[PDB]
């Protein structure tokens, strides 16, 4: 059926910056004002900020304002504030005289703007206890960095690994607005004991930081 | 005061059925139209269906297969019943009057429905830091592997150590089991004296693991 799509998927603005999020509807909304803007924080239920395309709800700060027209709808944050950094969804209602349907957008993260910060990179060999179960996990930690984008590559005896790693990323820290990232290389104990040099290469911008260890040297 | 509370929810084995009630208070369940929405872990809001004021169901493409959105005015409930549940159906299900073209919008708190093949407590392995190579700061942590279903909560020193802790979102390994790590940065000079213990709690299996993380 219908679908919604907003702009962008994620952005970065400052406290006091002017933020603009647009939203495009697959069709024309059934009722003309069948467009709402939802603000959802991590671990919290969605909160409707604006309904009827442009009408603000009571208690919502007036710095928010929706300016939709046809199939293009804009959420405006005049003076962005610390409590405004969140994920924003637009939702539209479109059916017929014998249909009634909704669809959400994909979302839009309004992230804090931060100066570049390089990660503190740590590599962790698999524990001896885990190796007894037949599987080896090698963990690479990227602590308190910015921006989020980063290339983390695993090397085993200088051989670039492919398809045996999984990444996880935290949300922006509430104090320094940095990210933390983990990359976990999964090998069998047999394959782990076949090689010597395990290295985690972290590349962002013009710098690559490689932390490594020899299997057995401690 | 208007209120919308969500009943049901919990562990459902695959192919089984979930039944979720949505009890209203302060108004009548037949005087507005109501939707069912769901949010998968880390994913976006996804509309399921909408029951108009006239008791007319309007499911979604993927939902029309196995979804029945009924209404019971006797008990002031709107109900959602899904059959043939897959792993993609593990999510937080809400009931709501979405409030697109009306001043009245209300949501429930959301109840979690988890599709589980098995219940498996976690295995906790140390991320050991002495030989620290980052000056006066060392990193250590706990690797929480092979558990199902979500979630696990991790604290450090029973909550007496919260500064610098980073507990990563769980990832679904190709084996079908979840895994995550919890890390913390500490003075590299404190390693020989200060004790560092991660407290892993997995309520779906009634398991709690406390792990001392030591150097080397």
């Amino acid at each position: 059926d219908i679908q919604m799509t907003q702009s962008p998927s994620s952005l970065s603005a400052s406290v006091g910056d002017r933020v603009t999020i647009t939203c495009r509807a697959s069709q024309s909304v059934w009722r003309n004002k069948n467009v709402a803007w939802y603000q959802q924080k991590p671990g919290k239920a969605p909160k409707r900020l604006i309904y009827a395309i442009a009408s603000l709800y009571s208690g919502v700060p007036s710095r928010f304002s929706g300016s939709g027209s046809g199939t293009d709808f804009t959420l405006t944050i005049s003076s962005l504030q610390p409590e405004d950094f969140a994920t924003y969804y637009c939702v539209g209602h479109y059916g017929s005289e014998n249909d009634a349907y909704y669809a959400f957008g994909q979302g839009t993260k309004v992230e804090i703007k931060r100066t570049v910060a390089a990660p503190s990179v740590f590599i962790f060999p698999p524990s001896d206890e885990q190796l007894k179960s037949g599987t080896a996990s090698v963990v690479c930690l990227l602590n308190n960095f910015y921006p989020r984008e980063a290339k983390v590559s695993w090397y085993v005896d200088n051989a670039l690994q492919s398809g045996n790693s999984q990444e996880s990323v935290t949300e922006q820290d509430s104090k320094d607005s940095t990210y933390s990232l983990s990359s976990t290389l999964t090998l069998s104990k047999a394959d782990y004991e076949k090689h010597k040099v395990y290295a985690c290469e972290v590349t962002q911008g013009t710098t690559s930081v490689t932390k490594s260890f020899n299997r057995g040297e401690c | 005061e208007v209120q919308l509370v969500e009943s049901g929810g919990g562990l459902v084995q695959p192919g089984g059925s979930l039944r979720l009630s949505c009890t209203a208070s302060g108004f009548s369940i037949d005087s507005y139209g109501f939707s069912w929405v769901r949010q998968a872990p880390g994913k976006g809001l996804e509309h399921i269906g909408y029951l108009t004021a006239g008791g007319r169901a309007f499911y979604a493409s993927w939902a029309k297969s196995r979804s029945t959105i009924t209404r019971n005015t006797n008990e002031n409930t709107v109900t959602l019943k899904m059959n043939s549940l897959r792993a993609e159906d593990t999510a937080v299900y809400y009931c709501a009057k979405l409030g697109t073209g009306s001043r009245f919008a209300i949501w429930g708190q959301g109840t979690l429905v988890t599709v589980f093949n098995q219940i498996k407590g976690p295995s906790v392995f140390p991320l050991a830091p002495s030989k620290s190579t980052s000056g006066g700061t060392a990193a250590l942590g706990c690797l929480v592997k092979d558990y199902f279903p979500e979630p696990v909560t991790v604290s450090w020193n029973s909550g007496a150590l919260t500064s610098g802790v980073h507990t990563f979102p769980a990832v679904l390994q190709s084996s079908g089991l979840y895994s995550l790590s919890s890390v913390v940065t500490v003075p590299s000079s404190s390693l020989g004296t200060q004790t560092y213990i991660c407290n892993v709690n997995h309520k779906p299996s009634n398991t709690k693991v406390d792990k001392k993380v030591e150097p080397k």
